[PDB]
């Protein structure tokens, strides 16, 4: 899963999460082709009959969310990440970060993440402080002996009052951001 | 760079390689959905672990000029071979997720290209040979690979092992270092050819032919058939409000747009910057928060052509409220079923709600 996004001079927006699902998908590579072939089906529940059941034709359910966030009718801000099934609360905690924290962009991204999904699953970015974490496991919480990376946000943010596109590449990859003049 | 500011476009990627290509598609006239086009090609060769043709996507858009917002959605379908139970071994047991995971049963039919060509059209003003000429070169002539891509190769031996993928990746007995050229001439043959003879190469070509080929080597049930029916689907996003910001993000086939303006709609009302950035009390309302949102997605969720999601239900402001009665500061809630947003939707689930592992 990768996530990038893009903005123009007329006002275009594109913010796109896109995969071949596990890291090189399945494997698999198109024979003398070079391409390599996504393992998309297993997004799909395993025991059949619920909502996210295997189906002809059928999509398998996706984390994937790329957002634009508008202020008064126009986009002001972009925010999408890879991750699997951890992507929903990347987004969900950036934009906490950046519009309930008032924080930069930047840090809104870097801002260490939790994901949790259930009582068995926990994950924690380097940064959540010790005493915290143990304090939360007394609580009742699950948060494993060692960190890990989360996601991977990308974004830019639109500001009006100074006319320029600021764009972000989260650290968690090599990943860049530039902006075009003239 | 990490950060940086531009007046006329900004391009923000994965791979740096991959931004660079945008942006010289920016800087020649081009707008945001050809450069857009561009990353995604350069991405394939670039980061090829993580995006590609022979996988799907989802492409938010806020268009000129019209105002409008809408999303090419280029997940894949499964064939129509496929079945419910296609992941349950003799005994109905579960296959384990690394045997599904390299299956041609696990292969759904390849989108993107298509919703390249849906995007393009659309608001395309280039090409369509020049925002595919940048990769066939990254491709042909290779490039130096990063660390992600390093690790993700080392990390996955045994997968790429297994396939003809083990040639390129894995030169030797080894799996190329930071700093090693990746050629892939084959995928450049591939990128050309797609280039000439448009999309139908892999709609209607070889290379639709060729994957048929392997997903039934591998034990799929792909035919030539399949792949010639496929077509990508255009939505329009689901919104929400918060903070006072309208937000637009993916409905269904994907749990991600619900599901985080639901996480939001759940943590706004405990106004969370009273407590530190780095505190118990973000991470415990943080927490038990994803914990019921989580739920929902497991019950409720799935592609609507097929199914019934009550996206009314799932954020009507009286089960928010429901639901915001589990979360406190004075304990773990233990109790993490899913909800019933159908209290709130009209309708009932055409569908049961079952665990996976
Ligand atoms: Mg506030
Ligand atoms: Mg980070």
């Amino acid at each position: 899963t990768t996530h990038f996004t893009v903005t123009d001079q007329w006002g275009n927006v594109v913010s796109y999460t896109t995969t071949i699902e596990q890291l090189f998908g399945t494997g698999i590579l198109v024979p003398g082709y070079g391409l390599f072939l996504n393992n998309e089906l297993t997004d799909f529940d395993a025991i059949p009959g619920g909502a996210n059941e295997v189906q002809p034709n059928k999509r398998p359910l996706s984390s994937m969310t790329p957002t634009i966030v508008f202020k008064d009718e126009k986009p002001v801000l972009t925010v999408g990440s890879p991750g699997g099934t951890t992507i929903i609360a990347s987004v969900f905690q950036t934009i906490l970060n950046y519009f309930e924290y008032g924080m930069s962009l930047q840090d809104a991204i870097e801002e260490p993440r939790i994901y949790t999904n259930s009582l068995t699953s926990y994950r924690y970015e380097s940064g959540m402080p010790e005493d915290v974490r143990r304090k939360l496991n007394d609580f009742g919480h699950k948060f494993g002996s060692n960190p890990v990376d989360i996601g991977n946000v990308q974004s830019i943010f639109i500001d009006r009052e100074n006319k320029t596109f600021m764009g972000v590449a989260d650290s968690s990859r090599n990943g860049t951001a530039v902006g075009v003049n003239i | 760079d990490k950060v940086a500011v531009g007046k006329d476009g900004m391009v923000a990627t994965a791979h740096p390689l991959a931004s660079k290509i945008g942006a010289e598609v920016l800087k020649k006239g081009g707008n945001a959905i050809d450069a857009a086009i561009a990353i995604q090609y350069a991405l394939n060769v670039t980061e090829p672990m993580m995006s590609g043709i022979g996988g799907g996507g989802f492409m938010m858009v806020y268009d000129g000029e019209t105002k409008e917002t809408s999303i090419i959605n280029s997940r894949e379908r499964a064939p129509e071979g496929a079945k419910p139970d296609m992941f349950l071994d003799e005994d109905g047991k579960v296959i384990p997720f690394s045997e599904r995971s390299r299956h041609g049963n696990a292969v759904g039919v390849p989108g993107t290209l298509k919703g390249l060509e849906a995007a393009h059209k659309k608001w395309g003003t280039k090409k369509m040979e020049d925002l595919i000429s940048p990769s066939i070169k990254l491709t042909e002539e290779g490039f130096p690979i990063d660390s992600v891509l390093a690790d993700a190769i080392k990390d996955h031996q045994d997968k790429l092992s297994k396939t003809a993928a083990k040639d390129i990746f894995l030169p030797d007995g080894e799996p190329l270092k930071e700093g090693d050229i990746l050629v892939q001439k084959d995928m450049a043959k591939t990128f050309k050819l797609i280039r000439k003879e448009g999309s139908k190469a892999f709609y209607d070509g070889e290379i639709g032919r060729a994957i048929a080929d392997v997903v039934q080597d591998f034990g799929g049930s792909m035919t030539p058939d399949d792949l010639s029916r496929y077509e990508v689907t255009t939505d329009k996003p689901i919104w929400g409000e918060y903070h006072g910001y309208d937000i637009a993000s993916m409905p269904p086939p994907s749990s991600g747009g619900v599901f985080m303006l639901q996480m939001l709609k759940l943590i706004d009302d405990f106004h969370l910057s009273q407590y530190d950035p780095k505190s118990f009390e973000k991470y415990h309302l943080l927490a038990e928060t994803m914990h019921l949102s989580y739920a929902d997605r497991a019950a409720y969720a799935g592609d609507p052509e097929f199914v019934d999601v009550p996206l009314r239900g799932l954020l009507d402001p009286d089960y928010i409220k429901e639901r915001q009665k589990l979360i406190s500061l004075d304990s773990m809630n233990r109790d993490v079923k899913e909800g019933d947003p159908w209290k709130y939707e009209e309708g009932e689930p055409n569908y049961e709600i079952v665990p996976q592992p």
